[PDB]
């Protein structure tokens, strides 16, 4: 029970610490999608500036 | 015969490159040095772990 337990509190613990690398992975997935968007945005319009600048050229 | 249309010449194109001088000053006194800055952004993404602070 001690092993168990124990093991169990250190795969709960990993668990704890990947779910949470995971957690902490997953908000930079999302603050790199968020960036990433912002930046694609930020390209598209640069695109569409461009290719409005290339008009207004 | 020229002489009045000269004056006028030398005096308008004299006027523009007074107002373009009077500008440009302003431009050049400064330039770089009211460039730009940085905001850096890490979006928490080097989490470690546990922290002192309270909100967690």
């Amino acid at each position: 029970l001690d092993k168990y337990s124990e093991a169990l509190k250190d795969a709960q613990e990993k668990l704890e610490l990947a779910e949470k690398k995971a957690t902490d992975a997953e908000a930079d997935v999302a603050s790199l999608n968020r960036r990433i968007q912002l930046v694609e945005e930020e390209l598209d319009r640069a695109q569409e500036r461009l290719a409005t600048a290339l008009q207004k050229l | 015969m020229q002489a009045l249309l000269g004056a006028r010449a030398k005096e308008s194109l004299d006027l523009r490159a007074h107002l373009k001088q009077v500008k440009k000053e302003d431009t050049e006194k400064e330039n770089r040095e009211v460039g730009d800055w940085r905001k850096n952004i890490d979006a928490l993404s080097g989490m470690e772990g546990r922290k002192k602070k309270f909100e967690s």
